[PDB]
């Protein structure tokens, strides 16, 4: 009889507990099966900003009326 | 009776006068193409922090 509220307690701690820590895995498991999702096939897209490779910057050509009309 | 152009010749850049129509929608112009959109959002931290093997926090 005075063993436990003494020492520990039953299922109103061990219980909720695992109820508890069981809400931090299906936000934990299922992001990293968006990962696969996204980062694996994003993919001839391109459109979220990690396969985004330079190419060339615009903006120093010329405009001009350069000295031969056909070029 | 004609001039001597001594030195004002050959240079200073003019305007003539609107002759023609200009030819706007240049040589071929075909398209931009489209751009990609992008994301403006909210910077919020990470939802459980970097989520990596078992690294709580």
């Amino acid at each position: 009889r005075w063993i436990a509220r003494t020492f520990f307690d039953g299922p109103e701690k061990n219980y909720e507990r695992t109820m508890a820590i069981l809400q931090i895995e299906a936000e934990k498991a299922e992001l990293r099966l968006k990962e696969l999702e996204v980062r694996r096939l994003m993919r001839a897209r391109g459109d979220g900003p990690w396969f985004h490779y330079p190419t060339i910057d615009k903006e120093l050509i010329d405009h001009s009326p350069k000295a031969t009309p056909d070029n | 009776g004609w001039v001597r152009p001594d030195l004002g010749d050959l240079s200073k850049v003019t305007k003539v006068k609107t002759d023609r129509p200009l030819p706007e929608n240049p040589y071929h112009s075909r398209a931009r193409p489209e751009p990609n959109p992008e994301v403006e959002g909210d910077l919020k931290p990470a939802r459980h922090g970097s989520r990596l093997f078992f690294w709580t926090m």
